[PDB]
């Protein structure tokens, strides 16, 4: 009995990796699509950076 | 299983870093340029 | 009788073996997710003040003896699976809430880079 | 909803740089060049929507064409992706290649090392499975494991190198096969298991029954739980069979293994090579 | 803080387009829309801050309406975005409908298929357990699945599959089933057992053990796994016609792993069929 | 491709900050250093595709003073110049670019981490490695990153007993116990915590405190008072109360048969008995 539990207990456990595997693979995605917006957002920066810098020139 | 999961992690460790690193660079470029059309707008008055 | 004893403590062995690669496996995936978990938010929230700050300077610009051995084996792994299963658990919860920030977080970034957009198109036209 | 062939003829139109006397009174041709694009956008939605997915994928093609002519290299690329994207999903795997070429350049060139890879994996898997390009998916695969290996990401360069080291195998490299799985020995130490084996019987398949002698010591001695394995048990009978020159032995161990390990395709192969070889020896 | 009423009654004012002979002397009437559409972005954060959820709605969507006007179609879809969260957080589950809709077209528009996929899915989701309109649920599932198409597109697919086999629509969920084993090869294990149950609602006994066979021979753990012989044993009672045969072996099912409403409904037209089958008999 | 070498002439050219009657006409020196910067950082990305690795890190790093020089990105360039350098085998200039980036950032514990393991397996300088850990750990506890922190302080406590400084070593081990205490995920790292805390306690001849400690790891965690550990341990405090270094090794020998001993243990039980070895001498 007490490896027929353990045998049940290991089942389950494989369950639940199977299930945060499958959670993993779509934070993986989630990550690339972040590190994309990322990337456009600090380009973004720099250009919002550079042209307030021209304005800043342009009333002085 | 559970080595694919440390596989799957050790890849998102270099999504992370760049993330992070992306993110503090743009809060660092508006920063600036806040700044900058602070200094506009007071010459612009 | 004692080959089949000998290939039931093998097998148990391995078992103990795979166990502990997977315990050794859970623990290090969980300390890189809490690092993860770390390093994903407060930039985000500065950056939408100072976008803030910056819409509202643009537009004012613009206005301007073996079976023992085998029942030990048995005990281990089943210690191991017990808490291997505790991490696996937390791990998937872990999954699930480093998701939502995620998703949280593009959604924050990309309302900030267009606003960047904006505010600088504004500027180009004062 | 707009005719996309009209679209893609306005975006044709507008795409024309300004040339002789015009270009001294007409700005910079970057706006033309957005336009165009984002005329070609609309129209490859439209087709995308249709389920047209290669003409979607051609007018991809041409708005990243017209932003790179317009200077925008982030937008080429990810308009290059959705070519790709759109390309992959309809059947076209050589304009998929394509367009991966140019967004991994175009990422390359931008220091996007990481979307590089990616996009080179996936390369190397496209050329792989659908065009059965054998060498240049050992290629993409290698630059991928090595870029990512630049980023520190130990786990995706050991999946590049794994498929690189198991086409190389496959493709008569044995040594470089056995080199490269000797990396991923090196950088998993402390998949182990497979590795040791698998690079035994490269170098078996090279004849250099030494070197395997020597990996499977090597593996024994360095990781308990190889030393116990089945795997260490099949390379050394292998070792041994190769030593005798008594190739029934070999298929007798195969099988043994077979009944209890399923054996995979790689394996088959690399094995009836080293049969083949034993029979060469035979001549 | 300023009226919501009266910034909408001059959001209003300013959202008339310049028309006649003013035409000729007024610039542009994108600025006149994008202050329009301030305005009403400022009633309508008033609107929210208290908790007048659907009046806030309306008014991102009238900026969202005017920034269409303006050009402006990023700023369009996420104020049309605002529009479906709040209209969702204040029950008015069509006028959340129409938001994600509009979003997800302004979305697709410009190249942003992914974020068109998720609105897509959570439209979907609206409508299977808001309205019950599960056949433009499936269609949301479907092209949602189909833009992600593998995470993402499988869990679409798995939703779209789900209601396609509830809707009576057996062969489809079982091809996409199909295609969800197809990706996933190399949730299997469930996904061959539900193929065969679908092609066994559908009275087509032979499919169901084509795909027992080729889940035993191409996936080493369903072949050992309780799914396999469950699908074993009612595709053996279904050759039997033998209905109480298929209760017992529902019922040991059950015993180990709980059944879900998804399964009770299949096997009860399963079930059903064989009475019809009966009926067939006389 | 442009000369990388021309390219950082020019920026050294364009790097040089206004100086007298120029200054006065002049603007900022800022937009100087950041096209020097940016000369620098293309200069530097050509070196990396030539994999020249340690002239690229050069380069990254003059990028980095220049961005300092304007005010800005600098660290990030440092983190870069780090990278480069560890994947060029120079370790000293990987220490220098973390050590400016970690200043720059004080994302410094994450860092302090690496150049701790830097200094650990590259310089071998083993006191800056447990400062480095011993800094990170507290920065991650101060985020309340429980695991993180717990990381460092194992490191931390590793290299301290292995640096005779077995009282800190143990003292980190108790910090380790009860941040760990409650936490299901931990248990086994508790498990090894209370043996290797002992095991410190008896390096240092203080077997009354090993004791102390069994007992507590006993009385406060039932796995670990049934574990191996728990007996291997007390098993040890007798024999160092006995005095006899031969039922230690035996003792050793056993606990090793089924449970491989580790470098780290080795060298504390080596010690232990040279200690019995120097008690002979007394």
């Amino acid at each position: 009995s007490r490896t027929a539990e353990l045998q049940a207990e290991i089942d389950d456990t494989v369950g639940i990796m199977r299930d945060n595997i499958n959670k993993v693979a779509e934070r993986g995605e989630r990550l690339t699509s972040i590190e994309d917006k990322a990337d456009n957002l600090a380009v973004s920066a720099q250009g919002f950076k550079r042209g307030a810098n021209r304005v800043r020139k342009a009333m002085w | 299983l559970f080595n694919d999961m440390e596989e799957l992690v050790i890849e998102q460790q270099e999504n992370v870093d760049v993330i992070d690193k992306n993110v503090e660079d743009a809060q660092l470029d508006v920063e600036q340029g806040v700044g900058h059309t602070d200094k506009a707008v007071k010459s612009a008055r | 009788i004692k080959f089949t004893k000998q290939s039931s403590v093998a097998s148990t062995r391995n078992t103990l073996k795979m166990a502990q690669d997977a315990e050794r496996a859970g623990m290090n995936t969980l300390g890189m997710l809490g690092h993860q978990s770390e390093q994903l938010e407060g930039n985000l929230d500065l950056m939408k003040v100072q976008n803030k700050v910056a819409d509202e300077k643009v537009a004012e610009l613009k206005k301007l003896e073996m079976e023992l051995e085998i029942d030990r084996n048995l005990d281990q792994i089943q210690q191991v699976s017990n808490r291997l299963k505790k991490m696996a658990l937390t791990t998937g919860k872990e999954l699930d809430s480093q998701q939502k920030r995620l998703n949280n977080i593009e959604e924050s970034t990309d309302d900030l880079d267009i606003n960047l957009h904006m505010n600088t198109n504004r500027l180009a036209g004062i | 909803m707009s005719d996309p062939v009209e679209l893609l003829k306005r975006a044709e139109k507008k795409g024309v740089p300004s040339s002789g006397f015009m270009k001294l009174f007409s700005g910079s041709d970057s706006y033309k060049f957005e336009e165009a694009a984002d005329l070609c956008v609309q129209a490859a939605t439209i087709y995308r929507l249709r389920k047209e997915l290669n003409l979607a994928g051609d007018s991809f093609l041409k708005a990243a064409d017209y932003q790179k002519k317009a200077g925008n290299e982030d937008e080429a690329g990810n308009t290059y992706v959705e070519a790709y994207k759109c390309f992959k999903s309809g059947g076209n795997s050589v304009n998929a290649v394509d367009s991966l070429e140019n967004a991994i350049q175009i990422f390359t060139h931008r220091g996007q090392f990481r979307r590089g890879a990616n996009f080179k994996f996936e390369l190397g898997e496209i050329l792989e499975n659908d065009l059965h390009d054998y060498a240049k998916a050992i290629d993409c695969y290698e630059l991928a494991g090595e870029w990512y290996a630049q980023d520190q990401s130990v786990a995706l360069s050991n999946k590049c190198f794994i498929k690189c080291a198991d086409l190389k195998a496959l493709d008569g490299q044995y040594i470089e096969a056995s080199d490269i799985y000797s990396k991923l020995i090196k950088s998993s130490m402390g998949s182990l298991k497979d590795y040791f084996l698998k690079k035994g019987l490269c170098q078996l398949a090279a004849t250099d029954a030494v070197a395997a002698a020597r990996t499977l010591q090597e593996g024994q001695s360095e990781d308990p739980n190889f030393a116990d394995s089945r795997e260490s048990n099949f390379l050394k009978s292998l070792i041994d069979a190769v030593n005798e020159g008594d190739s029934e032995q070999l298929s007798e161990h195969c099988k043994e293994f077979d009944n209890f390990m399923r054996l995979d395709k790689w394996k088959i192969t690399i094995l009836n090579k080293i049969k083949e070889s034993i029979q060469q020896q035979e001549d």
